[PDB]
RNA sequence: CUGAAAGCAUCUAAGCGGGAAACUUGCCUCAAGAUGAGAUCUCACUGGGAACUUGAUUCCCCUGAAGGGCCGUCGAAGAC
RNA sequence: UGUCGGCUCAUCACAUCCUGGGGCUGAAGCCGGUCCCAAGGGUAUGGCUGUUCGCCAUUUAAAGUGGUACGCGAGCUGGG
RNA sequence: AGGGAAACAACCCAGACCGCCAGCUAAGGUCCCAAAGUUGUGGUUAAGUGGUAAACGAUGUGGGAAGGCUUAGACAGCUA
């Protein structure tokens, strides 16, 4: 753990091994990282590595974050991000590429997965709906009872209810590296990914493995 | 062991000690006269 | 003649610093909650807040008699259902040694706006040195 | 709240309240505790003097 | 009390250094025994050595006869340390002694190691038994019983790791 | 395990160990309105005058930056 | 102050049904009996009947016992 | 009606004509919430008993009045 990438899903497609079998695979590609500042025990408690990528136009870049984009020779990318790193050592001005992984290599990929604007309780929670038939009144899908009578008389906190599916952020655990691109800076992953095309994707190390 | 509210000796090797603010039987003899409680 | 009252403009106060390093825990609760609210002075008033500040030093190596060390027990709940939770004094000690004072004496203030204020000049740490040097406190026994 | 700052003004002298009003009924003293509160504030050396006095008759 | 009232007698080669509560035992082939005593206590250096009680209470008066108890096999120790036998019974069961890796074969799946801590050694002179050496009754009592737990003795056959006195009850099949 | 009170015995009274899906972490997410409101990097603003109930004061003129918003083209973001 | 059963959604106790750790056994092994500790997670589908229950058929590691207005009709039904 | 019993018609104290920024007491109390003894002398308890319980069980501990053996060797151990 502790030191990643930062890249962007490109899609889904397939590989075919040369014993015939097929390995679903998403495509990451992962321009080259540049270190922003170093953050260490004595200058900030916890210790970390920030990093930037991409390309930002220079009136989108406020004088803020671009004098603090200056202070390393770095230019301005999209977004910003921070590793938080066990021992490892960086300059302000680094670059981190794909060439931190192998094939094998388990790893864990952060997202934001797509947005469900305002789900019901079926969908949301996976809830079981009521009769389509046999006299049942406009109550076919709705959730039922939420509670008991007098005694708390009240709604449990936590109580799953319908409403936005999240557009949040999840992390899928030991994924397989099935090849590392290192001239066209991509990042062959088995399995799926969380988020559509396009979006911002986290690289780690697997956080487990072991087995 | 068997757990009782009256516990006491069964033969001449059993012995009451108090563990812990427990009185136990403890016997030599036969492992069947192991008691706690009481 | 009326009876005297206590302006919050010009109250008086000082700083103390006290060594929590064998003392009862709710023998030395009671003195600090006692200094806290005023109660040692002849301009006390029940409706102003004109106690003095303590600070308290060695949070870690107070102590408690008989039994208590790991059959004293705090709970808390946290308002989902079966959120009660559970911790002893041993476990705090080595977890929050400062939460353990500051629980004795916030039981022993008033519950209101004005029994916060009196909780606001308490500083409790565990270490044997504090960051208000620049108030300069005076040594309290006990 | 006279007698809560009685009490305070009489430990600073060494006493206790209870020790105080026994000496104080000892002696021969029948000041309010109107008027002891009010010497504990402004007249803090009028309220020593008194102090001392219910010490002197063993109380 | 009559464990308190006997000397410890210390025998020839050995040395006492009592500087405070604080007290030690020097001796030969092992030495440096150290412990304190609580404060309710009383040792009287001599040709000898002599416990009594500051207090007359009873917790004072039982921890006198621990005192005497643990200093004598601290006295002991350093002269003729103690030792701990241990007997194998049963087909396929084997012990075989390297430095501190103690192996020990009992019937299951993988054959085990056991660590032997600093202190005591332990050598098989057989491949069946178990010895045991050591300068204090505690470690090596508690290495010896670390070393029967792997498999405590069955009453049917009396298979598994024994004290060399241990009796073991036995029975037969209904 | 060592060990007495109670020459023995004894897991306990002083001392030292092993031990479960329960407990605290380890895994994932939210999280400083944690009014106890934390920390880091960078950026901006460097004029006069009057009245006083004489300093965390009131008014007048000039100057309004870093930045934010309104607006428009939209979005795998969305009831608004 | 709308009273049985079904449906949807639950929440707690432990006097534990399964999984976990142990003592005794009239415990050889594979199986069991009984008692102690343990509430983390799980804990059937149908035929008959308005049925809860029950009896059958075939499964399961197991098909727990209870409190919650015998939980739940300003959430549904309406067979009794 | 007032004070106490946390809150608490029927329990304890006590029966409100009105005003007072005066004093003494009852029941109940005097470490902090919260007015008043971290008061003095002699003991008991280690159970948070105090701050919920029965037959029954136990070398928990304080006090008391008497017994049986015992330097002709008592009681535990150890050797026949
Ligand atoms: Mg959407
Ligand atoms: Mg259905
Ligand atoms: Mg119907
Ligand atoms: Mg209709
Ligand atoms: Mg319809
Ligand atoms: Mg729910
Ligand atoms: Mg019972
Ligand atoms: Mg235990
Ligand atoms: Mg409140
Ligand atoms: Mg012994
Ligand atoms: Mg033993
Ligand atoms: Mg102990
Ligand atoms: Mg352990
Ligand atoms: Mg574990
Ligand atoms: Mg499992
Ligand atoms: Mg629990
Ligand atoms: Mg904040
Ligand atoms: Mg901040
Ligand atoms: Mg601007
Ligand atoms: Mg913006
Ligand atoms: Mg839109
Ligand atoms: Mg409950
Ligand atoms: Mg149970
Ligand atoms: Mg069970
Ligand atoms: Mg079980
Ligand atoms: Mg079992
Ligand atoms: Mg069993
Ligand atoms: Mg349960
Ligand atoms: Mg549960
Ligand atoms: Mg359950
Ligand atoms: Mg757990
Ligand atoms: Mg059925
Ligand atoms: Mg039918
Ligand atoms: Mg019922
Ligand atoms: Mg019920
Ligand atoms: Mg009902
Ligand atoms: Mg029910
Ligand atoms: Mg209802
Ligand atoms: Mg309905
Ligand atoms: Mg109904
Ligand atoms: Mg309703
Ligand atoms: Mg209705
Ligand atoms: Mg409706
Ligand atoms: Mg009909
Ligand atoms: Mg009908
Ligand atoms: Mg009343
Ligand atoms: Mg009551
Ligand atoms: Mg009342
Ligand atoms: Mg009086
Ligand atoms: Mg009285
Ligand atoms: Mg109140
Ligand atoms: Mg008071
Ligand atoms: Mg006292
Ligand atoms: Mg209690
Ligand atoms: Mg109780
Ligand atoms: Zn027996």
């Amino acid at each position: 753990m502790t030191i990643g990438v930062v890249g962007r899903k490109c899609g889904m497609t397939r590989i075919f091994t040369e014993e015939g079998v097929s390995i679903p695979v998403t495509v990451i590609e992962v321009e080259p990282n540049r270190v922003t500042q170093f953050k260490t025990e004595e200058t900030d408690g916890y210790r970390a590595v920030q990093v930037t990528a991409g390309e930002r136009r220079a009136s989108r870049v406020t004088k803020a974050q671009a004098g603090h984009f200056a202070k390393a020779n770095v230019a301005a990318g999209r977004g910003v991000w921070e590793f938080r790193l066990g021992e490892e050592q960086y300059a302000a001005g680094d670059q981190i590429t794909v060439d931190l992984f192998q094939a094998g290599q388990m790893v864990d990929v952060t997202g934001e997965s797509k947005g469900k604007g305002f789900a019901g309780t079926i969908k949301r929670w996976n809830f079981r709906g009521q009769d389509n038939t046999h006299g049942n009144s406009v109550s076919h899908r709705v959730p039922g009872s939420i509670g008991q009578c007098q005694t708390p008389g009240r709604v449990f906190k936590g109580k799953k209810m319908s409403g936005h599916l999240g557009a949040e952020r999840v992390t899928v655990q030991s994924l397989e590296i099935v090849r590392v691109d290192a001239e066209r800076n991509l990042l062959l992953v088995k399995g799926a990914v969380p988020g559509a095309t396009g979006g911002d994707v986290i690289v780690r190390p697997a956080a487990k493995a072991r087995g | 062991m068997k757990v009782r509210a009256s516990v006491k000796k069964l033969c001449r090797n059993c012995k009451i000690i108090r563990r812990d603010g427990i009185v136990r039987v403890i016997c030599s003899a036969e492992p069947r006269h192991k008691q706690r409680q009481g | 003649m009326k009876t005297y009252t206590a302006k919050p403009e010009t109250v008086q106060r000082d700083w103390f610093v006290v060594d929590a390093a064998g003392q009862t825990l709710g023998r030395l609760a009671t003195e600090i909650a006692r200094r806290l609210r005023g109660k040692h002075k002849p301009e006390y008033t029940p409706h102003v807040d004109t106690g003095d500040y303590i600070v308290v030093i060695n949070a870690e190596q107070v102590r408690v008699t008989g039994a208590k060390t790991t059959d004293k027990m705090y709970y808390h709940h946290s308002g989902f259902p079966g959120g009660i939770k559970s911790i002893n004094f041993e476990k705090l000690i080595a977890k929050a040694p400062e939460r353990v004072i500051e629980t004795a004496v916030k039981g022993m203030l008033p519950k209101n706006p004005l029994g916060r204020d009196m909780y606001r000049k308490l500083k409790v740490y565990k270490g044997a040195s504090h960051p208000h040097t620049a108030q300069q406190p005076q040594e309290l026994k006990i | 709240l006279w007698i809560a700052r009685i009490n305070a003004g009489a430990r600073q002298n060494g006493l206790s309240y209870s020790r105080l009003i026994a000496g104080l009924k000892k002696a021969a003293i029948e000041i309010d505790r109107k008027v002891l509160a009010d010497l504990a504030v402004n007249e803090k050396a009028a309220f020593t003097a008194i102090v001392e006095k219910a010490k002197a008759s063993l109380a | 009390s009559r464990v308190a009232k006997n000397p410890v007698k210390l025998p020839a080669g050995v040395e006492i250094k009592l500087a405070g509560q604080q007290l030690s035992i020097k001796g030969a082939k092992g030495a440096l025994e150290l412990k304190v005593h609580p404060s309710v206590e009383v040792i009287q250096d001599s040709g000898e050595l002599r416990f009594a009680a500051r207090n007359g209470d009873q917790q004072t008066r039982a921890m006198a006869g621990t005192t005497r108890a643990l200093v004598n096999n601290m006295v002991v120790g350093v002269s003729q340390g103690f030792e701990r036998k241990l007997q194998l019974v049963g087909v396929g069961y084997k012990a075989q002694a390297k430095g501190q890796v103690l192996s020990l074969s009992l019937g299951f799946s993988h054959p085990v190691d056991y660590e032997l801590p600093a202190g005591i050694v332990a050598e098989t002179p057989s491949q069946t038994d178990i010895l045991i050496k050591g300068i204090d009754k505690q470690l090596v009592g508690q290495v010896a019983a670390e070393i029967r737990d792997f498999r405590p003795p069955e009453p049917y056959k009396g298979k598994g790791v024994r004290y060399a006195d241990e009796v073991v009850r036995r029975k037969e099949a209904k």
